[PDB]
């Protein structure tokens, strides 16, 4: 089975701050990675496919890049409507697990 | 030289080539189910290509003597095709990594 | 796209014939991707002219027609009895690579 | 120059239709493979295109699904299977692939085959 | 494209649940599905995949052999049943889409989510 962990767990950041998610996958799933934006209380949406392309209709804000056992997800600015959690997703083989996740706060 | 893909659309080993080659499994390490994205075929080339050369530049086949401008139809078939592989085949079907 | 309802009908005229076939096409097709297939009555069809602007390698003479996009027509003089079948009409370059209806002819 | 086509098969109304047609006289490596559809007092219509090189087919308005190719590459073949057949399969699928060889050659069909002559009975 | 489930429950205790979820607005045939669950505030999870021609069915290592899945291109519609239920099934269950990403005409899945429906919450109790 392949585990992977999503971090920081918490943090609070808003208007002009950049933040990092590192997902670290316990093998080298190589450039196959999806990252999500999950409202509180909303389907989880796609942000990031193929772990270094950008999905069409997402803003440039949001980007990705990383290969094997790190990836990064990066935002520059935090507008206030990006209030929700952050996944991964490994799918090298079945089956499939997902990690904890990751919270934002307004500042 | 022999035959098939290789040396003839693919990279050309020259006449008396001289040095080593080795070859390896490589069911894992960046070779998961399904067609991956890269690892596509290189074919359909109007010569047989030239030692030690590199083709970098790709273009539509040309399969009759009028040349599209940039429509996909009758004739005009893509020169390119990802490998369907996975490391649930067989023997000779498993990904090889070659040096 | 497929609109073309070739004018000619069913032609009964003794050897010696000057009449004309003509092709319509709902939109102008670029030329050098046009065919005019021949049929035959329980054999396999053949092919005279490609693209109306050329000839194959060897096939009978005689008759050599061309048109524009919107009306492609083609010119016969004098062709040989034997070669009284149907005709196809043929368009390339867009998917679906769509047929023509099909002329009928009578010595 | 030589092209062949299977014999006629005769299946059950509705489990699978798949005809095997194969080339000689030329080189089939760098070619094209279609199918085409023709009955009695009926007109032409065209299924689909084949290309052995690389794996890329279009279907029409009517085989979107049902419909699937098999490359086939040994022996110089390629198939084409057809599910959930109607009453209305009987027709004579034919097969054509172009003369080439070089890298560039003619634009149209000129080698054509003899079909088969499969009737959707008992 | 709109998906939309059902299948919702009070309480199941141990009984057979038959879930549906329906695809409009894009080729039911042409894709495979997920069934991706949700805890009551925890994080995502799967539980159940078909592929695109349902030949290809997989779970999860504590849903293998007790739940299934399926599909039917008629109604464009695709079904889960849900037996053996115990007293921590309660979750959020959804029904999604793969992506089909086309490189040099060929289509590659289980690459990732690209349409959720709104899902269905099915509980459990005593």
């Amino acid at each position: 089975d392949i585990q992977m962990t999503q971090s920081p767990s918490s943090v609070s950041a808003s208007v002009g701050d950049r933040v990092i998610i590192t997902c670290r996958a316990s093998q080298g799933i190589s450039s196959w990675l999806a990252w999500y934006q999950q409202k509180p209380g909303k389907a989880p949406k796609v942000l990031i496919y193929d772990a270094s392309s950008l999905q069409s209709g997402v803003p440039s804000r949001f980007s990705g890049s990383g290969y094997g056992t790190d990836f990064t997800l990066t935002i520059s600015s935090l507008q206030p409507e990006d209030s929700a959690t952050y996944y991964c997703q490994q799918a090298k083989s079945f089956p499939i697990t997902f990690g904890q996740g990751t919270r934002l706060e307004i500042k | 030289g022999q035959t098939g893909k290789i040396a003839d659309y693919n990279y050309k080993l020259p006449d008396d080539f001289t040095g080593c080659v080795i070859a390896w499994n490589s069911n894992n390490l960046d070779s998961k189910v399904g067609g991956n994205y890269n690892y596509l075929y290189r074919l359909f080339r109007k010569s047989n290509l030239k030692p030690f050369e590199r083709d970098i530049s790709t273009e539509i086949y040309q399969a009759g003597s009028t040349p599209c401008n940039g429509v996909e139809g009758f004739n005009c078939y893509f020169p390119l095709q990802s490998y369907g592989f996975q490391p649930t085949n067989g023997v000779g079907y498993q990904p090889y990594r070659v040096v | 796209e497929i609109v073309l309802t070739q004018s000619p009908g069913t032609l009964s005229l003794s050897p010696g014939e000057r009449a004309t076939l003509s092709c319509r096409a709902s939109q102008s097709v670029s030329s050098s991707y046009l065919a005019w297939y021949q049929q035959k009555p329980g054999q396999a069809p053949r092919l005279l002219i490609y693209g109306a602007s050329s000839r194959a390698t060897g096939f009978p003479d005689r008759f050599s027609g061309s048109g524009s996009g919107t009306d492609f027509t083609l010119t016969i003089s004098r062709l040989e009895p034997e070669d009284f079948a149907v005709y196809y009409c043929q368009q390339y370059g867009n998917s679906p690579w769509t047929f023509g209806q099909g002329t009928k002819v009578e010595i | 120059m030589q092209l062949v086509q299977s014999g006629p098969e005769v299946k059950k109304p509705g489990t699978s239709v798949k005809v095997s047609c194969k080339a000689s006289g030329f080189t089939f490596t760098s070619s094209a493979v279609q199918w085409v559809r023709q009955a009695r007092g009926q007109r032409l219509e065209w299924i689909g295109w084949i290309v052995v090189g690389s794996g890329n087919t279009n279907y029409a308005q009517k085989f979107q699904e049902r419909v699937t190719i098999t490359r086939d590459m040994s022996t110089s073949t390629a198939y084409m299977e057809l599910s959930s057949l109607r009453s209305e399969d009987t027709a004579v699928y034919y097969c054509a692939a172009p003369y080439c060889s070089g890298g560039s050659c003619f634009d149209g069909f000129d080698i054509w085959g003899q079909g088969t002559m499969v009737t959707v009975s008992s | 494209v709109q998906l939309v489930e059902s299948g919702g429950g009070v309480v199941q205790p141990g009984r057979s649940l038959r879930l549906s979820c329906a695809a409009s607005g894009f080729t039911f045939s042409s894709y495979a599905f997920h069934w991706v669950r949700q805890a009551p505030g925890k994080g995502l999870e799967w539980v159940a995949v078909i592929s695109y021609d349902g030949s290809n069915q997989y779970y999860a290592d504590s849903v293998k052999g007790r739940f299934t899945i399926s599909r039917d291109n008629s109604k464009n519609t695709l079904y889960l049943q849900m037996n053996s239920l115990r007293a921590d099934d309660t979750a959020v269950y959804y029904c999604a889409r793969d992506l089909a990403i086309a490189v040099a005409g060929t289509w590659h899945y289980y690459n990732g989510m690209d349409v959720w429906g709104q899902g269905t919450t099915v509980t459990v109790s005593s």
